[PDB]
């Protein structure tokens, strides 16, 4: 009988520009750079694709409901 | 052990009595930063001792000359027959400029103790000045300083106090009612309930402006009162 | 700022705003200079 | 320690009170650079400056507008001037970039490369141009009274009052374009309204600035 | 109802601040209180609000704008008056006088409503069905009845 | 909500009584949704800031309660001429509902005033409550001294705040907090009736009291939604 409440966490992530300068961070794949043009198109497809960035629900989650 | 302005309050640390007339009164704690309460503390001599003269002045100056109103003796048409009409600008230069000496001679007192006790001029006169703000000497020609000082400074600043409060009464009084102290203590008495802050609350009596020798002077009250 | 000043230097961003000042000089030529067809 | 801008709020780390007029106040980070936070310091100057000589000859102007002595508002005098001594504007525009570009010029590769204008290569002048820090000049021709040169505690002192005072100026240089645009009559003439009826005449009932009201 | 060109610019800087409080929650709630796993699934307490709270409510508060504010409007409309002289939709809000002469149900106030007399609400709560003959759309009044039954 | 006092409200329940133990004033054990529970909480909904605003709506409250009919019931009593016996809604907060002609400046310059006036009261103690303490440290013209806190947000206490030192006592305190907390809470369900009252019956508070003792029977709610 899990009680209905509200549950957060506390500063979860940090607000910084550091990640707008290093594209393809999401992906462990993509984060390493560009060597040839399918890099540039990798990044776009994948950039909403959460489920596959992290394996926790509740990060998936997370980016949901802002998004 | 000192009585305090209320009971079962505790008095703040920097107010232990060395000075007079000290109930430990600071609410809003300006005394706290010890340069400032020296000039606070001159402040209010000066408020004191010039209240005194004002409301002296005014209770006198009714009893000797009831209808000069004396709100209204400022303008240059009210003043006595020697000075009546005379030219406001020239009677103010005769106060900025002794003003303007006395007033820095006793403030430099204030800036370095001590060092503006003898006279410019005649050289070798000299006021003792044992505390700042009680300069003594030739300030004090019948020698009351000597003595209990301490119980004299209390009188002083306790009577001084209760000037402040008295003159301001005067001040709204006549801006609400339109009359001097004693005139308003005697319309009380006629009808002490008809006639009270009550009704008279409500009403400013003071035009907005006056012209003074073709100068205007804009005028107010304390508050928004009902021109 | 260093890393925002990154960002910006994004090749999405310097297009951006490249071809936005690009297409300004462009729009604003003509608009001084109406119907350009000969050299003249 | 030293007061901020927003009392309780700690200072910006890149803003450590060295320089004057220093409250920490940078909520956007423009600064937070340091060769970035070199250009933003003598921008500030410079603008503040200028605003300073333009609020005292705006204010002296209308002084004479009011008098009577005849002087046009801040906003015809550009007008009245041209017309009246027959100048020819593009002349005048002209040779004031000429002038402003080579002085200005010459304080931008100061920035660039300090000291580099005290060698002596214009007309010989060697020490007069050579700066003393960034955004101060110095020298016997930009300071000939020497107050930069005297007392060390004073002079830290007068830069302290240069530049609130030109952040004052700049606020009011944008006070008489506002107040303008709202009212359309001169700086002092809405400081005379203002004095005749201060509680009816002000911006909540200039029927613009509170369109709502 | 809308009648004037201020009516549609103040929606416009209303809907900025939307937007602007819109960007500040997922703001909000990704980088300073990000909810827990367990939060997202009450499935049953979503839909509670969601049915009763967004759809519900939101029908509710629609009919409160269409009853008070369209179908006067729209009444006033259609019989020719010049849409600058028709009254303000707040004072019809604010005078009862004024709603009754268009709707008289609206002179009993909200009594039948609680007394269950709802019979007297027929003039503005109606169920004509077909098109209005002077517009050629649904009738506002069946349009309200339709939203307060939703 | 049970009325009066009691060791437990209609509402508590055994989940609320987890966090709640009687710590913080007025803890009568209800909170059916829960939003005071400590666990996984964060952004507004954590204690300390719920605490503290309960404290502030009831201070804001309490003052409003006894303000928006003071002038009905002073102007029914003859102590304040007739032209300010005005209903509460229509002072001028509301113009729609009713404007007041007579104050020293237009509405807008007023709150003009009350803008800045509130910035700095109001930012200032925010500031307290982010970092305790905070607002006695930067100079402020010698107030700083009464604003050092005392690590409590909702009851800074002090020289000023806390001007004649009641509740020195612990028990002492805590039966003041308790009374306040009563106090501001009936005050808010007053404002709350205030804003009801008004728009279901158009008329002042004190108006409808007067009515409902007239004929209690005619004159309540259920009569009251037609007319
Ligand atoms: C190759 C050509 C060449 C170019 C493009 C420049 C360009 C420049 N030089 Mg120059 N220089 C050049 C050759 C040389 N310079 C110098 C030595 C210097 C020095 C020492 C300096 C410059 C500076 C400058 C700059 C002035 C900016 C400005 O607004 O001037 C505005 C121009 C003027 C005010 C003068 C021209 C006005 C007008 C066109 C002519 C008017 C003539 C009439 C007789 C006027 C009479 C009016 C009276 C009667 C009222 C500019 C970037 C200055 C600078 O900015 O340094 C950082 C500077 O200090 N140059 C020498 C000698 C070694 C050169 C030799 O070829
Ligand atoms: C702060 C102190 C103060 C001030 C500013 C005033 C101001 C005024 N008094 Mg008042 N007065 C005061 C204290 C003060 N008085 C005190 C303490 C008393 C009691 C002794 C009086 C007794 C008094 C009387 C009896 C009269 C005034 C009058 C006046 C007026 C000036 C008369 C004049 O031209 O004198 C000229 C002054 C001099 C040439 C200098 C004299 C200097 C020696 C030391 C005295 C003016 C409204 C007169 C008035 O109301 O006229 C309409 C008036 O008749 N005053
Ligand atoms: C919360 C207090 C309060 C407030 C905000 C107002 C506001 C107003 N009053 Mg009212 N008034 C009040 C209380 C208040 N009054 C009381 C208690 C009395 C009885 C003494 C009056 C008697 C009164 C009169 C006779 C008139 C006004 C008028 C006015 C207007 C301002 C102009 C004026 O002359 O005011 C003057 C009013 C005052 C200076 C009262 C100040 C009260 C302070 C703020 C509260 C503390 C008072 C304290 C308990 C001492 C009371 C008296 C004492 C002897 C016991 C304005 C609408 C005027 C009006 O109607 O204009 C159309 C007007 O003519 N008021
Ligand atoms: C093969 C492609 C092509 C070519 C050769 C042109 C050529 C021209 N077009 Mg056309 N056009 C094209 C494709 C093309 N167009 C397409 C795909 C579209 C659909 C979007 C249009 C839509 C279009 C419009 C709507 C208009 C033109 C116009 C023009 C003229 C522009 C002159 C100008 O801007 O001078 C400006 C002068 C310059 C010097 C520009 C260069 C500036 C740099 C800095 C110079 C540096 C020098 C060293 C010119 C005759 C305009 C016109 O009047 O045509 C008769 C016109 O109104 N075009
Ligand atoms: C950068 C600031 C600035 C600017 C752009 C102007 C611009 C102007 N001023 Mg102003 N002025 C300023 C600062 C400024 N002033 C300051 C700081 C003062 C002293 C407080 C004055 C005092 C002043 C006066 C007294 C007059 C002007 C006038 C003028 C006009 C003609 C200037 C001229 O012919 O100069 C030529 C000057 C020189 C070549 C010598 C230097 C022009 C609109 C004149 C005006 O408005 O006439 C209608 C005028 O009479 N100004
Ligand atoms: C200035 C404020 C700010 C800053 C500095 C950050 C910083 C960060 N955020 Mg946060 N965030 C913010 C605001 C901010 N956020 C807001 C307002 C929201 C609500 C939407 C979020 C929601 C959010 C999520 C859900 C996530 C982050 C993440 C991140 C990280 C990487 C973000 C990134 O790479 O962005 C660079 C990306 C862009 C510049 C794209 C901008 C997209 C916006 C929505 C504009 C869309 C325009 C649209 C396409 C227009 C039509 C196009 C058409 C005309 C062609 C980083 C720590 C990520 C993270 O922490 O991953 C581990 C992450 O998952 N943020
Ligand atoms: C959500 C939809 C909605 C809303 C918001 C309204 C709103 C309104 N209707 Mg409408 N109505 C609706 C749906 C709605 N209606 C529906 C579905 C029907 C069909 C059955 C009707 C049928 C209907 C009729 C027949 C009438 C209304 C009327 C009214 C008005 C008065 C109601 C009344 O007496 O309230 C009584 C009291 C309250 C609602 C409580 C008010 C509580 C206040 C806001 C509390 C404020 C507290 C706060 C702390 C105080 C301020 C403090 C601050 C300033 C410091 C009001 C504007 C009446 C009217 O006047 O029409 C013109 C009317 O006669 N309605
Ligand atoms: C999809 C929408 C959505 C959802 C599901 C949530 C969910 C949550 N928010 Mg978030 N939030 C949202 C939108 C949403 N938010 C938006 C748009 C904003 C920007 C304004 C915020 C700003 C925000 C803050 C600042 C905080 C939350 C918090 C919370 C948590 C508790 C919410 C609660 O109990 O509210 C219950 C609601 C109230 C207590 C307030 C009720 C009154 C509000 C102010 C207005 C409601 C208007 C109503 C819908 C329409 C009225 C119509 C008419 C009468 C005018 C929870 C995780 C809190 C948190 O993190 O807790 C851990 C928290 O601190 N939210
Ligand atoms: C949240 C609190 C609150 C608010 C916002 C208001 C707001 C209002 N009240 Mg209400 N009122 C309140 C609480 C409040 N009241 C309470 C608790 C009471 C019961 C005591 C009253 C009793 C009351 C009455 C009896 C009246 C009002 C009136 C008013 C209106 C005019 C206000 C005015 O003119 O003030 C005037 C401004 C002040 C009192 C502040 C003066 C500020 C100066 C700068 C102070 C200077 C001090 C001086 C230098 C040194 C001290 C001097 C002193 C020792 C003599 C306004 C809508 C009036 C109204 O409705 O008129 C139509 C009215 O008649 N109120
Ligand atoms: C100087 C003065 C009056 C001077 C009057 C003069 C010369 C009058 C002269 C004339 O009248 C005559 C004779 C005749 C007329 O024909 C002409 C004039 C010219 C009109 C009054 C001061 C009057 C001064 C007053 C009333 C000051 C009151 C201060 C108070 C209460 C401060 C309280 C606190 O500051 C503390 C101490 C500590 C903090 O912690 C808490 C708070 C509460 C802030």
């Amino acid at each position: 009988a899990k009680k209905v409440k509200i549950a957060v966490d506390r500063n979860p992530v940090e607000t910084s520009f550091e990640k707008w300068a290093k594209p393809g961070h999401f992906s462990r794949t993509l984060s390493k750079g560009p060597n040839t043009t399918t890099w540039i198109w990798n990044l776009h497809a994948d950039a909403h694709d959460f489920d596959s960035h992290t394996s926790d629900l509740e990060e998936i989650s997370r980016k949901v409901f802002s998004a | 052990d000192r009585k305090l302005w209320a009971p079962g309050v505790v008095a703040p640390e920097y107010l232990k009595g060395d000075l007079a007339g000290d109930y430990g009164w600071d609410p809003l704690g300006l005394g706290a930063d010890p340069t400032a309460l020296k000039w606070y503390r001159q402040s209010e001599l000066q408020h004191a001792r010039w209240a005194m003269l004002g409301v002296a002045g005014v209770l006198v100056q009714e009893i000797v000359k009831p209808d000069v109103y004396f709100y209204e003796a400022g303008l240059p048409q009210n003043l006595p027959e020697p000075f009546t009409n005379i030219n406001m600008g020239g009677l103010l230069a005769w106060e900025f400029i002794l003003m303007h000496w006395v007033e820095v001679r006793r403030w430099q007192d204030y800036k370095n103790f001590g060092s503006v006790n003898e006279d410019p001029i005649f050289k070798g006169n000299k006021v003792p000045n044992p505390e700042m703000g009680y300069p003594g000497g030739i300030f004090d020609p019948f020698g009351f300083s000597k003595g209990n000082l301490k119980e004299l400074q209390t009188k002083e600043i306790k009577n001084g106090r209760l000037a402040m409060i008295a003159y301001m009464a005067f001040i709204l009084q006549a801006q609400a009612t339109g009359k001097g102290p004693l005139a308003a203590l005697s319309a009380h008495l006629s009808n002490p309930f008809g006639n009270n802050i009550l009704k008279n609350i409500g009403t400013c009596t003071v035009p907005h402006s006056v012209d003074v020798q073709g100068l205007t002077i804009p005028l107010t009250c304390l508050w928004p009162g009902s021109q | 700022m260093k890393d925002f000043t990154t960002y910006l230097s994004t090749a999405p961003v310097i297009a951006t705003i490249w071809f936005t000042f690009t297409a300004g000089l462009l729009i604003e030529i003509n608009r001084y200079f109406p119907d350009p067809l000969v050299f003249s | 320690v030293r007061p901020v801008w927003f009392p309780g709020n700690p200072p910006p780390a890149h803003l450590d009170g060295s320089l004057a007029g220093d409250y920490g106040f940078d909520p956007l980070f423009l600064g937070q650079e340091p060769q970035t936070l070199k250009w933003y310091v003598q921008a500030e100057l410079v603008h503040g400056r200028f605003a300073m000589l333009g609020a005292a000859g705006i204010i002296l102007t209308s002084i004479g507008a009011k008098v009577g002595l005849g002087f046009p508002e801040w906003y015809d005098a550009g007008k009245v001037v041209v017309e009246k001594n027959n100048i020819d504007f593009p002349t005048l525009m002209v040779i004031q970039f000429y002038l402003m570009g080579w002085a200005e010029t010459k304080r931008w590769y100061d920035f660039k490369n300090p000291g580099s204008q005290a060698d002596g290569s214009f007309l010989g002048f060697t020490e007069e141009f050579k700066g003393l820090e960034n955004g101060y000049p110095g020298g016997r021709f930009f300071d000939p009274m020497g107050l930069s040169r005297g007392d060390a505690a004073k002079y830290q002192e007068y830069k302290q009052k240069e530049v609130k005072n030109g952040r004052l100026a700049m606020i009011a240089c944008l006070g008489f374009a506002a107040q303008y645009a709202a009212t359309g009559k001169g700086p002092l003439d809405n400081l005379a309204d203002h004095l005749a009826d201060p509680n009816h005449v002000n911006f909540a009932t200039n029927g613009v600035s509170i369109p709502i009201a | 109802g809308i009648t004037s060109e201020l009516q549609l610019y103040t929606t416009a800087i209303g809907g900025l601040v939307m937007a602007a409080a819109m960007f500040f929650a997922g703001w909000f709630h990704y980088h300073k209180a990000a909810p827990k796993l367990e939060w997202f699934q009450n499935v049953e307490s979503m839909l509670n609000h969601h049915l009763g709270g967004l759809l519900g409510l939101g029908s509710l508060a629609w009919a409160g704008h269409q009853i008070h504010v369209s179908l006067p409007v729209n009444k006033l409309l259609d019989a020719g008056v010049d849409p600058k002289e028709i009254p303000l939709p707040h004072d019809l809000l604010l005078n009862r006088a004024i709603m009754a002469d268009l709707y008289p149900s609206f002179a009993k106030g909200i009594a039948p409503f609680f007394t269950l007399n709802w019979s007297e609400y027929s003039d503005f709560l109606t169920f004509k069905g077909g098109l209005n003959p002077v517009t050629g759309g649904l009738w506002l009044s069946d349009t309200a009845h339709h939203h307060v039954a939703i | 909500v049970d009325r009066s006092k009691d060791q437990l409200y209609v509402g508590a329940s055994q989940s609320s009584l987890a966090y709640l133990d009687g710590s913080l004033p007025g803890d009568f054990g209800f909170d059916p949704l829960g939003l005071l529970d400590p666990v996984n909480s964060g952004g507004f909904i954590e204690p300390k800031w719920l605490q503290y605003s309960e404290v502030i709506h009831a201070r804001w409250a309490m003052l409003g309660a006894a303000g928006c009919i003071a002038p009905e019931v002073l102007g029914a009593a003859g102590l304040i001429p007739d032209a300010t016996n005005i209903k509460w809604f229509e002072s001028g907060v509301i113009p729609p509902a009713g404007s007041y002609n007579g104050y020293w400046a237009d509405p807008y310059t007023i709150f003009f005033v009350e803008i800045v006036a509130m910035q700095f009261a109001e930012l200032r103690r925010l500031q307290d409550f982010r970092y305790p303490g905070s607002m006695g440290q930067q100079y402020f013209l010698g107030l700083e001294a009464i604003f050092k806190g005392s690590g409590d947000a909702a009851y800074p206490g002090g020289p000023f705040f806390n001007l004649f030192n009641l509740g020195k006592t612990e028990a002492a305190m805590k039966e003041l907090k308790l009374k306040e907390i009563k106090n501001g809470r009936l005050a808010m369900l007053a404002m709350l009736g205030y804003g009801a009252q008004a728009v279901m019956t158009g008329k002042g508070p004190f108006q409808n009291l007067v009515e409902h003792l007239a004929d209690p029977v005619n004159n309540n709610i259920l009569t009251n939604f037609a007319g």
